[PDB]
DNA sequence: GTTAAAGTTAAGATGTTAAGAAAG
DNA sequence: TTTCTTAACATCTTAACTTTAAC
């Protein structure tokens, strides 16, 4: 009734990637003490796809630690290390005009935003049945897409996750993305409509905003189905044309420039 | 104290919304609602067509569409709207009368007689 | 259909599919105008109902191919374009459709393709002066289509007046023949 | 042909009697009180954005409610396509520039509320800015999934990713603490039916009647749809 | 005589770009 | 010479409609 064998479908085919290793040449990883005041120009130049992977110190999430958004004026994007290309960040809610103001201030423009729609991984389980660490999280996950068939009979508005928010409860998660041109006479290749800007996703209730692995996996491929020249062939291609910044210190994407905090 | 909202959508309304939308009452006029946008029969429409049904001849709409009306006001609207006011589905045998605009509604009711005598109601139009 | 709500909502395209009559008219009307040339297809007037969307994918279903870029102001034969989109085979289609499924098209690339279409699949000047488009007179409502007439997207007032305006033109044609 | 001449003249003066029996029939229900599918307490306003007269609705709304509007709708008609597309959707209304919905007197008409402007992907940045320089804050947005009849996902078509969503964008201008708003209510979120072009969710009605119960509403470009009770409603097909 | 199971079509609130109308 | 409007450009999905094979 529900179509959420549709909608969580995803779940059953992305499968998360294996480290390239930093030993290999399939993947680049870089350490700073702190990425929004590091001259990224050495850890990469002509990139395609960026994607800030940055968790956000707002005051919805109960003191998460996360970055504030002042810092990322700090932040230096030359024409040097993007000419042409796409930005994928992370928005909150009370800093999405924020990130778009200073995105248009370093030289981008909006373009698109991606949505993760949240469902309760509690609420889920409830209707199933009628601190968590994150491999029970895994493992219900895993329950509540098998037993998903019984789980037809529910309305998606039942199984929503509606967190704490003053105006209107958090539902979702936003990945903006925006545009640096640079020079017209250069045309990034891309792969338009090659997937939906809203997509379902089961969460915890406690931090929703951290996208665990098999979704970021989600993420990765729409940044690599949307530009399919910025993908890193070996043997033919010089330099990686993909950089991450806030990037897991065990899941280096093959492929991808990783910079770690530390 | 809460706002009485019926009061003040008919304050409003009255105060601010076009003649069409609103009523002199206030109330909300259904009838602009229930039909296409531009295709209303106005009350003044209707003026403006009785006035020409006996200021002019019945059935020549060319006439009456272009000095009563402003020529913007279809011949078919203007035939169907008179076959209302006359309670009949054919003003053919009604074709220039001209004599005076007093008796309209006199043979309205005798249509309306005639159909409800003879089983011809049908929604106040005498079937002929 | 509730015919009160606002024009805006509903777009429909009146006519509602593709005929063979239609299609005919289609295939004789992009090799005089030129394909792509919309706006001088429904500007002469020859396609009684058909919105633009309709006539960009019947070209597309002629042509067997989305890339109807390649063939931009440009009057060719469409039965080898369809037959050379048939016969190859290392392509992906959806809807007899060939998708570009490589790299995107560029402005070079848009330029010579379209003077290599002109020299391969174009048409003389005497083909493109033979063609003759039927021409529909001017002074014609909906004529017949008693099931195109009867439409429950048009109101009681607006299928009258069609109906009375059909009349007349019947009353006009034996007024002419008699 | 004569005899079928016959036949189908016949059968189009049987249509016409049908139809004009129809006709007179809706026009009796019509004349005997046929209440329409408005509610009674809308306010329809079928005028031009760029010449109506804002002051008489400021000053009205001073008369009779005695308070600005807590709420205004905004879903304006962005320059995205044409009525006669070649492609794609079919946008079978007249575009306003940016200037024209920037110079909308929208700082003049409220004191203390929250803006609900709908937005699309080309005009989400500008959507914000209007936002930023009417003296609002923008603090939420509401994106309305739409679903098909099925229960799918009603995607449609875009140039980075497949739109299948719409952004309204909430910000608030004043006082909210008092008890007039209340926080933390619905969501974020309105998976809801595509019904229509540009027709916006039923939901998102509720939604700011559960954000500002009881209060006076009022909607910038509206549609014959988009009357409810408590709204003050404007557009050019009211 | 129905029935369920593929083809087919239009409909969807895309950005971009060649081609002139129009101001120099 | 510069810019402003219109038309036309492809790379997608899903429901409604149409057509077709099967019991
Ligand atoms: C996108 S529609 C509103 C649709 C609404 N959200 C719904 O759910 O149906 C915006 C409307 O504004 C109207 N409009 C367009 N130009 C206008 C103008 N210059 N002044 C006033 N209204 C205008 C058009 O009728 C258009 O349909």
């Amino acid at each position: 009734d529900n179509q959420l064998s549709l909608l969580l479908k995803w779940r059953n085919d992305k499968i998360p990637l294996k480290s390239a290793s930093e030993t290999d040449n399939k993947c680049k990883v870089v350490n700073v003490k702190n990425i929004f005041k590091s001259d990224l120009s050495k850890y990469g130049a002509n990139l395609q796809a960026l994607f800030i992977n940055a968790l956000w110190k707002v005051k919805s999430r109960k003191e998460k630690e996360g970055l504030n958004i002042n810092d990322l004026s700090n932040l230096k994007i030359p024409l040097s290390l993007m000419k042409n290309g796409i930005l994928f960040i992370w928005s909150e809610k009370e800093i999405l005009g924020q990130i778009v103001e200073i995105m248009e201030q370093k030289g981008f423009t909006y373009i698109e935003n991606f949505s993760i729609m949240f469902l309760g991984l509690n609420k889920c389980l409830q209707s199933i049945n009628h601190e968590k660490s994150i491999e029970q999280v895994t493992q219900e996950k895993k329950f509540v897409m098998n037993n998903l068939d019984i789980l037809k009979s529910t309305d998606i508005n039942n199984l929503f996750l509606r967190n704490n928010y003053p105006y209107f409860k958090k539902t979702r998660h936003t990945l903006l993305m925006f545009r640096r041109i640079g020079d017209k006479n250069q045309k990034l290749e891309l792969r338009h409509q090659r997937t939906s800007d809203v997509v379902f996703e089961v969460t915890d209730e406690q931090d929703p905003s951290k996208v665990d692995t098999m979704m970021k996996e989600y993420v990765y491929q729409m940044i690599e189905t949307l530009l399919p020249k910025a993908q890193f062939i070996p043997g033919v291609d010089k330099h990686l044309k993909m950089m991450e910044l806030f990037a897991s210190t065990d899941n280096y994407r093959p492929g991808w420039i990783s910079v770690i905090e530390k | 104290q809460p706002l009485d909202f019926t009061q003040y959508a008919k304050n409003m309304r009255k105060d601010l919304s076009n003649q069409d939308i609103c009523l002199e009452d206030g109330a909300l006029n259904h009838s602009y609602f229930l039909t296409k946008k531009g295709q209303y029969w106005t009350p003044l429409n209707q003026k403006a067509l009785q006035r020409g049904i006996e200021l002019f001849g019945v059935g020549n709409w060319k006439e009456i569409n272009y000095d009563e009306f402003s020529g913007k006001a279809n011949i078919v609207e203007l035939e169907l709207r008179t076959c209302m006011i006359l309670g009949i589905n054919d003003i053919t045998e009604y074709y220039g009368k001209k004599i005076s605009e007093e008796e309209q509604e006199e043979i309205k009711k005798s249509n309306i007689a005639k159909g409800k005598k003879e089983n011809k109601l049908k929604d106040n139009i005498y079937q002929k | 259909f509730q015919h009160n709500q606002s024009k805006s909502l509903w777009n429909y395209t009146l006519s509602p599919g593709w005929r063979e009559e239609e299609v005919k008219i289609l295939k004789s009307a992009l090799q005089l105008f030129g394909i792509g040339k919309w706006k001088k297809i429904m500007e002469s007037g020859c396609l009684p109902g058909k919105s633009i969307g309709q006539i960009y994918m019947q070209t597309q279903r002629l042509l067997g191919q989305q890339s109807l870029g390649d063939f931009m102001g440009l009057q060719i034969d469409l039965e080898a374009v369809f037959n050379q989109n048939m016969k190859k085979q290392d392509v992906l289609r959806k809807n007899n459709c060939i998708i570009n499924t490589g790299d995107n098209p560029t402005k070079e690339e848009r330029k010579r393709r379209i003077e290599q279409n002109r020299k391969i699949y174009g048409l003389s000047a005497k083909q493109i002066a033979e063609i003759k488009l039927p021409k529909v007179k001017k002074h014609a409502p909906q004529y017949m289509t008693l099931e195109d007439i009867e439409n429950e997207k048009f109101t009681n007032l607006e299928i009258l007046t069609h109906l009375y305006n059909l009349k007349a033109e019947i009353v006009r044609r034996l007024a002419e023949q008699g | 042909s004569k005899k079928g001449l016959q036949g189908l003249l016949q059968d189009i003066e049987k249509r016409i009697l049908h139809y004009k029996q129809l006709f007179f029939k809706e026009q009796n229900e019509i004349a005997n009180g046929k209440r329409s599918m408005v509610p009674d307490n809308s306010i329809p306003i079928c005028s031009d954005v760029t010449k109506l007269n804002f002051q008489a609705l400021i000053d009205a709304q001073m008369r009779h409610a005695g308070k600005m509007f807590d709420v205004i709708m905004m879903d304006p008609p962005w320059q995205l396509s044409s009525s006669q597309p070649s492609r794609g959707v079919a946008i079978a209304y007249d575009s306003l520039s940016d200037e024209k919905i920037q110079n909308m007197p929208i700082q003049s008409l409220q004191q203390d509320g929250f803006i609900f402007v709908w937005a699309i992907n080309a005009k989400y940045r500008v959507t914000i800015k209007m936002i930023e320089n009417w003296g609002y804050k923008l603090v939420d947005e509401i994106t309305w999934v739409k679903k098909t009849v099925n229960g799918k996902i009603a995607k449609g078509h875009g140039f980075y990713l497949q739109h299948a969503k719409e952004s309204c964008l909430i910000g608030v201008k004043g006082d909210v603490d008092n008890g007039r708003f209340k926080k933390n209510i619905a969501s974020d979120v309105i998976f809801s039916e595509r019904r229509g072009q540009s027709q916006k969710p039923e939901e998102i009605y509720q939604y700011i009647n559960q954000l500002c119960p009881n209060g006076n509403y009022l909607e910038i470009f509206a549609r014959r749809n988009n009357l409810h009770d408590n709204w003050v409603s404007i557009g050019n097909e009211l």
